[PDB]
């Protein structure tokens, strides 16, 4: 994907929603973080009721 | 069930006069006669409606105070008991 | 819904070692420092409630 | 007829304000350094102190960030952070400013209706810890790593669960009774 | 007074009665 | 008139007895018809689901694929 991108030389700088983690924190390096943030659930739900 | 619901209602509770008791217990001026019963059964149905929200309105080892040691509990057991057994293998 | 189970902020990846990750990395983070990630966020995301 | 729906909207409406009052309780406050009392503690009731503890990185951002306010603050608790939330349990304290972990931790274990400001979400310049380690030391690459390792798991987050917790989860009234009595009877 | 007592005691009543229900039939 | 009554006291000698029990009872049970009403109208989580720790086929738990979601999955055992 897109980090092959960035492996291969395509591009620089990927600038990105990209999330911290193990292997990509191997092969690449990172700079401090910009916005923290988790994972989360999303469900459609229904409020009211008549 | 003692003075467990009129903490603000005697602050606020601050042929007319037979009238106005008459409907607090039940032309244009039968007109304001009226909306004042009116007003008088919405402020009742709030009051019971308060006291019943007022009636309306302790855990296993997961409790924090039983994780993290506290001085306003005293989390007491048997000396060289069973439980002491368990309680001195794990870490926190 | 659920709370949050991976904890890790963003981050703007780029090659292993290249020379800007200090600058880049110093240069966010003064930004976020600053009122300018703020600023930058609020006018871009959380401004609407319905 | 008329009567019969009359008693049986009454009845509805009882139940319908009971039900809507009963899951309904919030507590809110302040917007935070966003606002203009926070930027211009001049006013009419000028804020008691702002507690910010010198020598620390909240000091020196507020220093860069609002000169004023940072000048204004010099009425700051020196000693610790505990003598500072002792003082605001009193009632000397108008507000504290400090670092958001330290803060959420004793909101989270202190006892009372003590509660932070809805800025928990909102918090300022939000930063995170660290471990700093000399510069352009080889142990960079390896504790990158292992920490980072550690995160990517249930490590750290079971960890916080177990050492920073408590309760007290940082979330009544009867005058807007009175308020809409005097607005019906005005 | 007899009045007043008498609709403060239904207040009550149904105030108690519907805070049971809340925590019945099992 | 008692036909007349009956409808009054429901939308308000041992006879007059009767009839103040009787508008009594009907008071009771309509307080009970609203208590009713309100129970009735006051009558979703995280990773710690059991659907979500015990696959199901009764929702379907779909993600990103090959994001970051996917690899934080990976790892762990169950
Ligand atoms: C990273 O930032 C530093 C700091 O500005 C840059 O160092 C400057 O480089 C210019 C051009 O070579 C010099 O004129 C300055 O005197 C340097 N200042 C300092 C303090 O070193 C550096 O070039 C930047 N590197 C990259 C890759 O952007
Ligand atoms: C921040 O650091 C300064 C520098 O030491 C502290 O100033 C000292 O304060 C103590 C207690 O009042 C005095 O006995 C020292 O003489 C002071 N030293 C200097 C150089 O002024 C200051 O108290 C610190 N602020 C804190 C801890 O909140």
């Amino acid at each position: 994907g897109m980090m092959g991108e960035l492996l291969s030389g395509q591009a620089d700088m990927i600038v990105a929603p990209l999330t911290i983690n193990n292997e990509r924190a191997q092969y690449i390096e990172f700079s401090k973080p910009f916005k923290y943030q988790g994972l989360t659930i999303l469900v459609k739900k229904e409020i009211p009721r008549s | 069930t003692l003075d467990s619901f009129m903490q603000p209602f005697q602050s606020t509770l601050w042929l007319t006069l037979s009238s106005a008791m008459w409907f607090s217990w039940g032309f244009s001026a039968r007109i304001l006669g009226m909306v004042w019963a009116g007003f008088a059964m919405i402020i009742v149905a709030s009051y019971t409606a308060n006291l019943a929200a007022f009636l309306v309105l302790i855990t296993g080892i997961n409790d924090p105070r039983l994780r993290n040691p506290s001085d306003k509990f005293i989390y007491a057991t048997v000396k060289q008991s069973s439980v002491d057994i368990y309680f001195r293998r794990q870490v926190c | 819904t659920g709370e949050l189970f991976f904890r890790s902020g963003f981050g703007i990846g780029m090659r292993k070692d290249s020379p800007w990750k200090q600058n880049v990395s110093l240069s966010i983070l003064k930004s976020h420092e600053n009122g300018f990630m703020e600023d930058l966020d609020k006018t871009w995301v959380r401004y609407q409630e319905c | 007829v008329f009567a019969f729906f009359a008693v049986i909207f009454l009845a509805s409406y009882t139940a319908n304000l009971a039900a809507f009052m009963i899951q309904e309780e919030y507590v809110d406050t302040v917007s935070g350094l966003s606002d203009r009392k926070f930027q211009r503690p001049q006013e009419q009731y000028p804020p008691l102190k702002f507690g910010t503890v010198p020598n620390g990185s909240t000091e020196k951002n507020i220093r860069s960030n609002y000169p004023d306010m940072h000048s204004y603050m010099v009425r700051y608790n020196q000693p610790r952070v505990e003598e500072a939330l002792t003082q605001l349990k009193a009632g000397k304290l108008d507000a504290f400013i400090y670092d958001a972990a330290v803060l959420n931790y004793m909101a989270r274990k202190d006892e009372g209706c003590k509660l932070v400001t809805i800025g928990s979400g909102k918090v300022f310049a939000t930063t995170g810890y660290g471990i700093a380690l000399h510069k352009g030391s080889r142990w960079k690459r390896p504790i990158d790593l292992a920490l980072l390792q550690f995160l990517g798991d249930d490590e750290i987050e079971m960890l916080e669960r177990l050492w920073l917790s408590g309760i007290c989860h940082n979330d009544m009234s009867s005058k807007l009774d009175i308020d809409n009595m005097a607005g019906v009877f005005y």
